[PDB]
């Protein structure tokens, strides 16, 4: 169910080089997609997206008007044209999936992504515990807060989380509240309630050290919070 | 010979009459005396779900009550979201002529089946989403009337041939078949904890058939003409069926016969749903002249008509909270009550 | 079918005749008083509050 | 603007004779077709309707603006003119846009039978319905925005007005009598060949319809669409002009007509009131 | 409008759906629907092999056109149940041989099989499109077997003309809807290149006479 991307490279400021990204093994003609950025060490960034159908586009504040998002169904490719970049969009570029319908699982599956070296009111959320220092065998906790009520009239609390292992791609582990993504064991466990989160781990094993994020899909523009790397 | 044991059955037939006439000592409506009535019930309209192109012959409410599934004289076997009227998925079927669709309980599989002899089990949670067959079965003589899941692994099928069956999923192979019955089966339904299922025969007979032995245990008569709809009181000791004899009944699985008769002057159109409400009060049921009715279980009068429909009621069921109750129609919609 | 069949036939009515039935009167009762117990949620009979009910508009 | 109390006396009454029939016929139907029902559905019905309320509303109308005015005294201004005429320009002309929207139903019917389920949706129908109404309207009340004033035919309203909407209505008249001889010359022919092949019922019986449509169609505006572009002598006499005045009784008595003559006939529609 | 980020994507997933819907139901309506009825031995497959279980489906294009003719006849349960399903077919082809005649004598089954079919209720608008098959062997049973088995009773000479037009009125007097519906009989050998051409010749009818009753023009 791979993506794989191209593009890239070293590229001087001011000239726009152009992103491919070739999906092989679904149905493409019925998701949404995504490209989401990670500069040098920070975390992550949400840079565009594209309904299913190219019918409905939006990006975000600081690539509005630079960047411009097109799909190509037939061909099974997804591109992203890059205009005139700056100084400050060196990042690395992943590729994200997403299917919108009742009970289903965006951000599933992600993209490799790509390296690109350019040469030289809205909802904030926060994690601020880093490095945390852990044990195998034990439980640990890890909070977010973020500054605007998540929970909708329905009764559904926009609030996904993730895990970067070192040197892999990021993945799904909660889609919202109280859900566990499939395919993920069940150790992993998160019970929030208002604007207060948290995630648990009952035992775990030293195969999950990495950064965890978290975000809202309540409103663009898709906002993640900072880090929290587990250290061994 | 045939003789001497033809001769046998008349004598055994005779002593089944006489030992379900022992038993009666009053009927329902002597017991339910002085008892309140239900009073005026008035529903009204709050869906209608408006995708199909073609008649509708099937319909099953989702386990959790807000997803529905159903299906029409078009390839198409249609997923709807009964809270907002949204459509989750659409799957082109391989047959036009479809008879029956269902939903499992775990909400993972649906099945569906038609004219060409074939039940087939669609999935519907998979990476690389989009709907699949995941299995054909194949072996009926002739065409699957209805279908239901006893659990994800296993289904038990109704055909057109006298016969019943259950499936294994995992293998094409039956392995249990049900022949007790002479004329076409037409509907079925399973008991609450599936242990037990209740058949309806054209024949104007039912069985009562167990699950695990393979053998029927009681036959229950009554009907003068063929039977469509079956349902189970939620208690999981009587049932009720519907026959084209525009009569109703409610039998019992303890004392083996007849309690009451839910029959008027005024209808003499067929009956083709029966459906009881949460707590036994209340039995739905969708006649053949484009209208429905409700009927108050513990006393014969009839509660007030829900006809909002322009042609035939094909079929209809109450959620499984007990919510709403949702009909539809040889018009493609359907109405969900309230 | 004269021996083949019917012996299975007789054979069934003999198995739908041991079996033990009780007095209506009892499994009658035992209906009625099943719907005084779980009355009190059956949201058809007695309309639920606006605001309890999925559906207004 | 000039007549005779006898004149007043006799023809006073056709204004009424004919008003009270055509009210009651075309109220009658309206009902049948107006519940929703099995003929609500279909679009070509719809028409049928559309062309029935106009001339009912164009009978109420009409009735009383003419019988006050040419007949007793009455009270008028330049603004007031364009008003209260309005109505039976408004509705005359919808009435004839509704006798040419079933002329492009039939045509379609067996121009392209295989395709003719198709192409006539409910949403199409109803399209053609409102952009129907929204162009008679609109081309109706014209003369307030301008042109009070030239012209003999009527006390004030342009004479440029009564030389273009005459055209029109020769156009659109036109038009629903070429596509009624087509319909006929195609049945013939596809009933004279299935015959003449392997395989004129059709053929015959479809022209005691059409021939009774085209001959009432030319009755009620021959007379009017002449007399109205009329050139005779001092414009028309004491007795031309006034001629012209009972000549528009008929144009009511099309109203009258057009449901017995129009919907009457189909059988599915008289059959629902049959059992109702 | 209320609507969280999320649940707008459903419905535009929704109006997605109701697209591929009217897109494939537009696709569907432009064939014509055929309904294949005949008896055992009748030679329901000479003219099924003519032109290009379950309930078996066939498609063939002539002119332009696209026919689907459904053969059911190996459904071999009660008719009552499932053929209310088939209302909205074009047109019903029944298909008798005239070969046997003679043969315990099948051809009063035939009769009473399309003399229930064609007053049932569901059909009382469709046309019925009958073919008389394999006439040449009736050509040669004719004079060494008399038409009498059938029925003493008639009158006539035993010719072959003379025969098989009485026998055509013998079938087009079933029918109690004089005025709903026609019958289009069509005698064929073995082999006729003719055969589907009466069929397209037929269904022109039926759709014309359809849409000149749509309209309320008839
Ligand atoms: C002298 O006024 C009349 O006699 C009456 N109108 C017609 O007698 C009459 N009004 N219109 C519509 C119409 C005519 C000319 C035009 F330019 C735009 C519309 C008719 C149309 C045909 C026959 C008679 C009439 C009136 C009293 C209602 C005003
Ligand atoms: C149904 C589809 C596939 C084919 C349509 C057939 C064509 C010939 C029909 C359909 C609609 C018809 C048109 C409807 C409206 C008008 C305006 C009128 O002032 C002149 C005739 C004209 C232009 C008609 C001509 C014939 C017409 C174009
Ligand atoms: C007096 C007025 C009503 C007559 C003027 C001609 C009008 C009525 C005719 C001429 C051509 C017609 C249009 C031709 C094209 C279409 C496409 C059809 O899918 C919707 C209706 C619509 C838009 C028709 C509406 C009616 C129409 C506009």
């Amino acid at each position: 169910v791979q993506l794989v991307e191209s593009g890239g490279g070293l590229v001087q400021p001011g000239g726009s080089r152009k992103l491919s990204c070739s999906a092989s093994g679904f149905a493409f003609s019925s998701f949404g997609m995504h490209w989401v950025r990670q500069a040098p060490e920070k975390g992550l960034e949400w840079v565009a997206y594209i309904s299913s159908g190219s019918g409905t586009i939006y990006y975000a504040d600081t690539v509005k008007g630079r960047f411009t998002i097109s799909r190509d169904d037939p061909k099974n490719t997804l591109f992203l044209q890059m205009t005139s970049l700056r100084s400050e969009d060196t990042a690395m570029y992943y590729c994200v999936r997403s299917i919108y319908y009742y009970g289903s699982s965006p951000f599933d599956f992600w993209g490799q992504g790509t390296t690109l070296t350019v040469s030289s009111s809205d909802i904030v959320m926060t994690q601020a515990t880093s490095s945390v220092p852990v044990t195998p065998g034990e439980s640990v906790s890890i909070s977010c807060r973020s500054s605007k009520s998540l929970l909708h009239s329905n009764g559904n609390t926009y609030l996904y989380w993730f895990l970067q292992r070192p040197g892999q791609s990021p993945q799904l582990l909660i889609y919202r509240m109280s859900n566990l993504a499939s395919g993920v064991p069940d150790r992993f466990s998160g019970s929030g309630s208002g604007t207060a989160f948290t995630l648990t781990i009952s035992r775990l094993e030293a195969e999950d050290v990495g950064v965890y994020y978290c975000m809202q899909h309540l409103e663009y523009p898709l906002t993640f919070g900072a880090g929290t790397k587990l250290e061994l | 010979e045939l003789d001497q044991l033809r001769q046998e059955a008349e004598q055994l037939k005779n002593q089944i009459r006489d030992a379900r006439k022992a038993c009666a000592d009053a009927t329902l409506s002597q017991i339910t005396n002085n008892i309140d009535p239900v009073g005026r019930i008035q529903m009204r309209t709050r869906r209608t779900l408006r995708g199909h192109l073609a008649k509708i012959y099937a319909m099953h409410w989702g386990t959790d009550s807000r997803l529905l599934v159903s299906a029409s004289q078009d390839g198409k076997l249609i997923i709807w979201d009964s809270y907002t009227t949204n459509k989750v998925h659409a799957i082109p079927l391989r047959s036009s002529w479809v008879m029956t669709c269902a939903y499992a309980p775990s909400g993972n599989y649906v099945a569906c089946g038609g004219l060409d002899n074939i039940c087939s089990i669609y999935n519907l949670k998979t990476r690389e989403g989009n709907v699949r067959v995941s299995r054909e079965l194949a072996g009926h003589t002739g065409y699957l009337s209805c279908c239901r899941f006893l659990d994800d692994n296993q289904i038990v099928t109704s055909s057109g041939d006298t016969t019943c069956a259950l499936w294994d999923i995992e293998t094409g192979q039956q392995t249990t078949t049900f022949t007790g019955h002479t004329g076409d089966v037409m509907s079925l339904s399973l008991a609450p904890d599936t242990r037990l299922f209740v058949s309806g025969a054209c024949d104007a007979s039912a069985k009562l058939w167990d699950v695990r032995e393979g053998m029927c245990r009681q036959t229950f008569t009554g009907h003068e003409s063929d039977i469509n709809a079956i349902c189970f009181f939620p208690n999981g000791n009587a049932f009720a069926t519907g026959s084209d004899d525009a009569t109703c009944r409610l039998f019992d699985l303890r004392a083996d016969q007849e309690l009451m008769t839910y029959s008027h002057d005024n209808i003499i159109c067929g009956i083709t749903s029966v459906s009881f409400s949460k707590s036994g009060r209340l039995l739905l049921a969708g006649y053949d002249d484009f209208n429905c009715n409700v009927w108050d279980a513990l006393k014969a009068d009839r509660a007030g008509v829900l006809a909002g429909h322009d042609n035939r009621v094909s079929c209809l069921g109450v959620t499984d909270d007990g919510m709403a109750v949702a009909t539809g129609s040889w018009d493609s919609f359907l109405k969900i009550w309230n | 079918a004269s021996i083949a069949q019917a012996r299975k036939l007789v054979e069934q009515l003999k198995m739908e005749a041991n079996i033990d039935r009780i007095k209506v009167s009892k499994a009658a009762a035992d209906l009625m008083a099943y719907c005084e117990a779980h009355a009190k949620e059956d949201p058809l009979l007695t309309p639920v509050p606006a605001s309890e009910n999925p559906f207004r508009e | 603007m000039v007549l005779n109390p006898s004149q007043q006396l006799a023809i006073a009454v056709l204004s009424l004779t004919l008003g009270t029939f055509t009210v009651l016929e075309n109220l009658l139907v309206l009902c049948v077709i107006l519940h929703s029902r099995s003929l609500r559905c279909r679009p070509s019905y719809h028409f049928i309707g559309s062309l029935a309320v106009a001339d009912l509303l164009g009978s109420v109308i009409f009735v009383y603006s003419f019988i006050d005015f040419h007949v007793f005294h009455r009270k008028d201004s330049r603004n007031v003119f364009l008003f209260k005429l309005g109505g039976v320009t408004a509705s005359f002309t919808a009435s004839v846009g509704s006798l040419f929207l079933t002329a492009i139903d039939r045509y379609i019917s067996i121009h392209r039978p295989l395709a003719y389920k198709r192409i006539v949706t409910r949403p199409k129908a109803v399209v053609a319905f409102c952009l129907m109404w929204t162009i008679a309207i609109v081309i109706a009340v014209l003369p307030l925005l301008g042109w009070n004033c030239c012209s003999d035919i009527f006390p004030h309203i342009d004479e440029t007005y009564l030389m273009f909407w005459i055209g029109v209505t020769s156009v659109l008249l036109l038009f629903i009598v070429y596509a009624y001889m087509y319909i006929l010359w195609k049945a013939h022919s596809h009933a004279v060949r299935m015959i003449q092949r392997g395989t004129a019922r059709m053929d015959i019986r479809l022209a005691k319809t059409l021939v009774l449509i085209l001959v009432v169609l030319i009755i009620c505006w021959g007379p009017l669409l002449a007399i109205m572009v009329y050139d005779v002598f001092g414009k028309m006499n004491k007795l031309i002009k006034t001629v012209f005045a009972f000549c528009s009784m008929l144009c009511l008595l099309n109203s009258t007509v057009n449901p017995i003559i129009y919907a009457l006939r189909s059988k599915d529609l008289r059959h629902a009131f049959r059992s109702m | 409008c209320t609507l969280s980020a999320e649940d707008k994507a459903a419905v535009e997933r929704s109006k997605m759906i109701d697209r591929n819907l009217r897109e494939d139901g537009e696709k569907a309506a432009r064939e014509v629907k055929l309904l294949l009825l005949g008896a055992g031995e009748s030679g329901k497959s000479t003219i099924v092999k003519q032109m290009k279980t379950g309930i078996v489906e066939t498609h063939f294009t002539f002119k332009d056109l696209h026919f689907k003719m459904f053969d059911v006849g190996g459904q071999r349960s009660e008719r009552k149940k499932w053929i209310h399903c088939f209302e909205g077919v074009t047109a019903i082809i029944f298909c008798v041989a005239l070969s046997d005649y003679d043969l315990m004598n099948r051809m009063h089954e035939s009769m009473k099989l399309f003399d229930s079919i064609c007053n049932n209720k569901w059909f009382t608008d469709t046309s019925i499109i009958l073919f008389l098959n394999k006439k040449d062997l009736f050509e040669e049973k004719i004079k060494k077997s008399p038409l009498t088995i059938c029925y003493p009773e008639y009158a006539g000479s035993n010719t072959y003309e003379e025969a098989a037009a009485y026998i055509q009125c013998q079938f087009e007097d079933l029918n109690k809807r004089k005025d709903t519906k026609e019958i289009y009989t069509h005698f064929t050998c073995a082999t006729d290149t003719k055969n589907v051409q009466f069929v397209f010749d037929a269904v022109t009818d039926v759709i014309i006479k359809n849409n000149l009753k749509d309209c309320g023009l008839f």
